[PDB]
């Protein structure tokens, strides 16, 4: 169905930093009925089940601090976490559901030393 | 005010199938006959596997009165591939939406889905039948690869329609690019001659459009109603466009130019949700050969003295100046919730005045909600606010109103005599009525009083019977006529002479006419039209001082007249009336010194 | 000619005289002055009509917290709380839903969200004091979806206020009519659209709790919207979380006896916004008078406690409780050929005025 | 509060069928679809099915066909996946979950090991 391609597999980052990811789709995520892209965001810490982030591309979940923005349309989607906490670092997945719903391979945050 | 409400042509459709919903005239260039186009939008058809596929119909007039239907489409839904449709006709509402320009009818389903071939959807994207000579050809400007909200997918193209006399359709498409809307306007050549059955997405050369534009004009329906008139002095009719829920929903409506679609002018409401632009008209109605401007917004309140809001309906009406300016009035409706205004309707020279008339509908007024037409006359300073006429629906409810004066089309003459008739369609009740415009009669009375002054010792003749020596005067009348259109040649009138009557009845009138020893005389005349005025002389005298209340008054001197009505008759039972804006009542004042 | 009131015992706590008898002849005028005395610790009847379309979600989550939080700020304005629940999506036809046979059911497209089938509108809890139920109602309240940016709002509103019998309004209450939503309604015109010519004919169309004329009745008009609402005594407050407040703000100059107030975007104000609504409606009287007898008219003139008048409908504001508005009523007769109502806008109170006439 | 809670750890050989049941708590089951995600012991999330809870009818992805199947147990709010033929590249942890975005829920994963 659709692909999603999800970039870097890997990024090292220090506390305090700002840290983006991505994640590119096949085709248009966007759904002219209702103008919104239907792209979320997924958090999962080694050992725990996962959890949403945020939906509908930048729509944040309750719950989800505001160091966590999502931006993006039609293929093309960024994660950015302003000011990276030492409690961040886990894998973060790009899911799509404007046809089945599909992930991305998913980026792991490193710590720098 | 000269329209015939009393032997008016009656016809009526299939029941439920809205007949009468939309109304338009057809006038081929040489048939010598003439037909009227009545749609009846949910009406059942023959065509194999649709419901409610709705239908137009050519009802006849001359003799009897029966309707049948125009084969525009006779077939069923054609495949895209094997047991996968492409199209869906099943209410359709085909026939919603008529308008013909000489022999060319146009017709239009805006509620007609497709799938588009991209993916299997259902999308109301609309379509219309155009129809001229023996070929009829299927026009769908939105039925293209730019689908779906963001696209023309939700277009309902055929919405609203009307015709250039420059031979081009107009088309409104309401729900295109998220219900911004867009107009569409094309060529008939290229409609006809571009067409081939096996392509659902036809390209046409010389069509104009417009565009997309921001999410700010999202939900505005441009293209919801559409007329046509020259706005700019270039000899090319422009396209007038009612855009109902725009500029958060004041409404408003746009005029662009008819050859290259560049915006000439913006009109906007003062009230929200009065829906202005509902439906828009474009006609000369002041005699200055400029197009004028009439908005409707049905939904429009009126605020009374302590600040209540009646919800009457309003019309704005602006005359279109050489400078390129407008000069705007307001015409409020006559009663609450009739939705005065849903309806306009040039008329054309309705009374043969020099000015074009027009009809303004309020489609649930009246007594039950029958609804109610109202006709105004036009003038050199613009729309008389009061109207002349007023036409009422005839039939009671079954389900819902009748929706009488729900639409209707004028400025066509069927009986041909010169003055335009007024079609107007009743849905409710499944009918569509035909009034016809009455011959007017312009009427010159004169009345003259020889000497006007005289005395009770100026013995001046005698009387019949006995030579008695009396005072008198003469007073003349007389009369000529004529009309514009067709009027029968002779004119039998009735006319009446008093003499002296302002006083208390009962008192004694002083001026007599001499044969009759009467205040009273009458006569009847026969006046050809156009002809001579037909004069007459009778001889007054005063009873002396012996029988009086005073002696020295005014005597009034009066004359009334009016038309006989037996014999003033066409072939069709057509009667004429006489100019209801002039009086039948004149008068001149002799004194006694 | 002459102006009667009753001594009789009245029968009414904040209108008086609710009873008035005047005889008139052309040219003759008459007058008395009106009372109104505004009460504390009303009943309170507050029926929650949301939006239930997709983009509402974030709201309607929120609702869950509601229930008790509410029910504990207005005992400091009501004696007794009652909390009904309902929504509205759209009109169920082509062009403002899909009508594909595989997404009739489901409108939106988008795979995590199970959603609902559209509705018109949907009565989901009768007004009860248990809020418990409430809670429970909202909870389990699913979000549909449809195709069209505006919703069917006003139509929803008509049903809510005119079924009287099913929403289980008291009369002795103060009715709030509360509508959640964040984009515009629909007018009565655009249904033509749809392919509906029917207009609406302002009546109580409910079955199973659902409104079954919305596929065949267009919207009403705010004329016939403002009509039901003062004439079942309902007072309506309006929350948006979108841009579109602005629209439903200036809208309210159309609507006698409506208020409109602001969902903030994390949505954390829906309980001051009900309180803040409550408290400014009940600070401001205003009447007007339905007068079906034919030749008489009316001027009526607000006197306000701070002394200054304020004429018609425009009535008195900055007004508590033990605190009297007056309003002076004169009635005078043009010419010759039943009764008139003055009432309060928003107040289960009325003063009907007899009136008799020679010639 | 939504709370998922799947069956124990499972050991299986190759050619074996297994049963992972997730029960449901704190909403009507028969509201929302339940959602299988399959992890691979080291890899990303891949979606695999999801059943209407209120139909019964499974929509599958193209890669997850024939070797397995979905079904309910509406009466004890209970979803299953069952997985017929298991090979060694079905090992991973099973996830049954709600997407809906107003209450997301997961539940503690099932790890299926073939031998
Ligand atoms: C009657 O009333 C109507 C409105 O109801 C009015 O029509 C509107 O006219 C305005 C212009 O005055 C249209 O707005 C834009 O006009 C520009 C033309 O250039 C002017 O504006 C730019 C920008 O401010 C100036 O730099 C320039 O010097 C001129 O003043 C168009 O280029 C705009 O096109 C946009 O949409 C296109 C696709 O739809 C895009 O391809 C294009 O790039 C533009 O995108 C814009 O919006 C994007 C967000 O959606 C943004 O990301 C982009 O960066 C960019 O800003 C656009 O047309 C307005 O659309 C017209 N509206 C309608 C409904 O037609 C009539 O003129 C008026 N008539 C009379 C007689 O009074
Ligand atoms: C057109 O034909 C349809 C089909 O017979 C008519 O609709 C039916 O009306 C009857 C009587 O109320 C119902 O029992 C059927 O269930 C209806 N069928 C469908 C498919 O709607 C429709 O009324 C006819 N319309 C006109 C204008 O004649
Ligand atoms: C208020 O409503 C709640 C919810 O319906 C009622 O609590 C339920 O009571 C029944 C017994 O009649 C139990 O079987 C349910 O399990 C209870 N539900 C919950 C959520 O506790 C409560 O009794 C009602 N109170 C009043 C005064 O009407
Ligand atoms: C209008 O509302 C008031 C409440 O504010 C009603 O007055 C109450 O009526 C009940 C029933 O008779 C009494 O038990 C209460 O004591 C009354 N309250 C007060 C403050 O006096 C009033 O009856 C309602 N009007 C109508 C016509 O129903
Ligand atoms: C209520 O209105 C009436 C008028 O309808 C006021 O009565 C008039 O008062 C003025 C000033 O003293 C006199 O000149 C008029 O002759 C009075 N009128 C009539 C119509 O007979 C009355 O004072 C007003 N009451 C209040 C409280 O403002
Ligand atoms: C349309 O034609 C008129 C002719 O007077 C011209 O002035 C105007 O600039 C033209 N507009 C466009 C967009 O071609
Ligand atoms: C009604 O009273 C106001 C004063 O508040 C006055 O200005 C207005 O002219 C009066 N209207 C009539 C019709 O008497
Ligand atoms: C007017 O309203 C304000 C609150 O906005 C209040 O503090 C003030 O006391 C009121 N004035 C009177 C005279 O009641
Ligand atoms: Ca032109
Ligand atoms: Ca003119
Ligand atoms: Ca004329
Ligand atoms: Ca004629
Ligand atoms: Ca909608
Ligand atoms: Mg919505």
């Amino acid at each position: 169905d659709i692909v999603m391609t999800q970039s870097p597999s890997s990024l090292a980052v220090s506390a305090g930093e700002k840290v983006t990811m991505s994640c590119k789709s096949s085709q248009s995520l966007l759904n002219s009925r209702t103008r919104k892209n239907y792209l979320a965001w997924y958090q999962q810490k080694p050992g725990q089940s996962p959890r949403l982030l945020i939906y509908w591309a930048s729509t944040r979940e309750s719950g989800v601090p505001d160091r966590f923005t999502g931006s993006g349309s039609g293929t093309d989607f960024t994660l950015t976490i302003s000011s990276v906490q030492a409690e961040d670092l886990a894998v973060y997945y790009c899911k799509q559901s404007y046809n089945l719903l599909s992930f991305g391979a998913g980026t792991k945050l490193e710590l720098k030393a | 005010f000269n329209l015939d409400v009393d032997s008016p042509a009656e016809y009526s459709g299939p029941e439920g199938s809205y007949f009468g919903f939309a109304v338009d005239f057809f006038v081929p260039s040489a048939s010598s006959r003439m037909f009227l186009l009545v749609g009846a939008p949910k009406a059942n058809t023959t065509q194999p596997g649709i419901v409610e596929g709705g239908q137009v119909l050519k009802c006849d007039w001359s003799s009897t009165r029966r309707c049948q239907p125009i084969e525009f489409d006779a077939t069923g839904n054609r495949d895209y591939a094997k047991d996968d449709p492409l199209e869906f006709k099943s209410h359709q509402w085909f026939g919603a939406s008529v308008r013909s320009k000489q022999d060319k009818i146009l017709a239009c389903a805006p509620l007609y889905h497709w799938r588009t071939e991209m993916k299997q959807e259902r999308e109301p994207v609309g379509t219309c039948f155009l129809q001229d000579g023996t070929k009829t050809v299927e026009y769908a400007p939105c039925r293209s690869q730019d689908i779906d909200a963001d696209g023309q997918g939700f277009c309902q193209g055929g919405f609203s329609i009307d015709f250039t006399k420059a031979d081009r359709v107009l088309l409104g498409g309401p729900g295109s690019f998220y219900w911004q809307g867009q107009l569409i306007s094309d060529q008939v050549a290229e409609i006809v001659s571009k067409y081939d059955p096996n392509v659902y997405s036809i390209k046409y050369n010389n069509q104009l459009a417009t565009r997309t534009a921001q999410a700010i004009f999202d939900d505005s329906y441009l293209g919801y109603s559409v007329a046509v008139g020259d706005f700019n002095g270039d000899g090319i009719d422009d396209f007038v466009s009612g855009v109902p829920r725009a500029a958060r929903t004041l409404g408003m409506v746009y005029i662009y130019d008819g050859k290259n679609m560049s915006s000439l002018y913006n009109f906007t409401g003062e009230q929200m949700a009065a829906y202005f632009g509902f439906s828009v008209a474009a006609t000369d109605i002041n005699g200055d050969d400029y197009a004028d401007v009439f908005i409707g917004a049905p939904l429009f309140m009126d605020r009374g003295s302590d600040g209540k809001l009646q919800e009457v309906g309003q019309v704005s009406v602006s005359l279109q100046r050489a400078s390129g300016d407008f000069q705007t009035t307001k015409l409020n409706g006559f009663e609450v919730f009739a939705r005065f205004g849903s309806a306009i309707a040039p008329l054309g020279d309705l009374d043969q005045d020099g000015f074009n008339d027009i009809a303004i509908a309020a489609p649930y007024g009246g007594e039950d909600k029958k609804g109610i037409v109202y006709i105004f006359n036009g003038r050199s300073t613009g729309l008389n606010a009061v109207p002349s006429q007023i036409l009422e629906g005839q039939w009671a409810a079954r389900s819902m109103p009748p929706s009488f004066g729900y639409s209707m089309k004028g400025a066509t003459d069927i009986d041909k005599n010169g003055y335009p008739d007024l079609i107007v369609g009743a849905f409710g009740v499944d009918r569509a009525i035909l009034y016809r415009a009455r011959p007017v009669i312009t009427v010159n009375a004169g009345l003259e009083v020889y000497p006007s002054i005289l005395n009770q010792d100026n013995k001046t003749c005698s009387l019949p019977g006995t030579a008695l020596k009396v005072s008198c005067f003469n007073v003349r009348f007389c009369l000529k006529a004529d009309g514009k259109g067709v009027l029968p040649r002779k004119l039998n009138f009735q006319v009446e002479l008093l003499l002296d009557k302002l006083k208390q009845k009962g008192a004694i009138r002083r001026a007599l006419f001499l044969y009759s020893r009467s205040p009273s005389h009458s006569k009847n005349m026969t006046i050809s039209r156009g002809g001579l005025m037909q004069c007459e002389e009778l001889i007054a005298y005063l009873r002396d001082e012996s029988e009086f209340r005073d002696k020295l008054t005014p005597i009034t001197i009066f004359m009334e007249y009016r038309l006989d009505y037996r014999t003033a008759a066409d072939t069709t039972g057509l009667q004429p009336i006489l100019n209801q804006f002039t009086p039948a009542n004149i008068s001149r004042q002799a004194h006694i010194l | 000619v002459h102006v009667i009131i009753p001594t009789e015992n009245e029968i009414n706590t904040q209108v008086t005289p609710g009873e008035v008898s005047i005889q008139l002849r052309p040219g003759a005028e008459a007058n008395f002055m009106l009372k109104v005395h505004p009460l504390k610790k009303y009943p309170v009847d507050l029926y929650y009509l949301v939006d239930v379309s997709a983009s509402m979600h974030n709201n309607i989550e929120k609702l869950n917290s509601v229930g008790n939080d509410l029910s504990r700020k207005m005992a400091f304005f009501s004696r007794d709380f009652r909390l009904g629940f309902g929504s509205y999506v759209d009109k169920t036809v082509s062009p403002y839903i899909s009508i594909h046979p595989e997404r009739i059911h489901n409108q939106c497209s988008d795979y995590n969200l199970d959603c609902m089938p559209p509705h018109g509108y949907i009565h989901v809890l009768s007004l009860t004091e248990n809020i418990t139920e409430f809670e429970k109602a909202v909870h389990r309240q699913k979000i549909s979806g449809n195709i069209d940016t505006p919703e069917g709002g006003f139509d929803a509103m008509l049903q809510a206020a005119v079924c009287e019998s099913h929403i289980g309004w008291r009369k002795e209450a103060k009715r709030l009519l509360l509508v959640m939503t964040d984009q515009t309604s629909h007018l009565a015109l655009d249904s033509k659209l749809a392919g509906i010519v029917v207009p609406n004919d302002g009546n109580c169309h409910l079955k199973n709790n659902v409104y079954v004329k919305s596929t065949t009745m267009e919207h009403p008009s705010l004329g016939q919207l403002s009509e039901k609402l003062i004439d079942n005594n309902i007072n309506v407050i309006f929350a948006v979380q979108g841009k579109q407040f602005h629209w439903y703000k200036d809208l309210l100059p159309l609507l006698p006896g409506t208020i409109a107030g602001e969902i903030e975007s994390k949505a954390a104000n829906l309980n001051n916004l009900v309180v803040e609504a409550y408290q400014k409606l009940i600070s401001e009287v205003k009447v007007q008078v339905e007068n079906q007898v034919q030749g008489i008219y009316f001027n009526i003139t607000a006197i306000c406690p701070d002394g200054s008048r304020k004429p018609g409908m425009e009535g008195c504001r900055n007004v508590t409780s033990n605190d009297e508005v007056l309003f002076n009523v004169t009635v005078t007769m043009k010419k010759c050929d039943n009764y008139a109502i003055i009432k309060p806008i928003g107040f289960n109170e009325t003063a009907k005025i007899h009136i008799h006439r020679n010639c | 509060q939504i709370q998922l809670v799947q069956s124990g750890p499972e050991l299986k050989k190759p050619g074996e069928t297994v049963k992972i049941s997730c029960k449901a708590s704190g909403y009507t089951f028969t509201d929302y679809s339940m959602h299988w995600v399959k992890q691979a012991p080291g890899k990303g999330l891949k979606w695999v099915a999801r059943i209407n809870t209120e139909t019964g009818e499974p929509t599958f992805a193209d890669d997850f066909r024939g070797r397995f199947a979905v079904s309910l147990e509406t009466s004890a709010s209970t979803a299953y996946l069952q997985i017929n033929n298991l090979k060694n590249e079905d090992t991973a942890t099973y996830f049954c979950a709600i997407f809906y975005y107003g209450r997301d829920s997961w539940g503690q994963g099932t790890t299926l090991t073939v031998s």
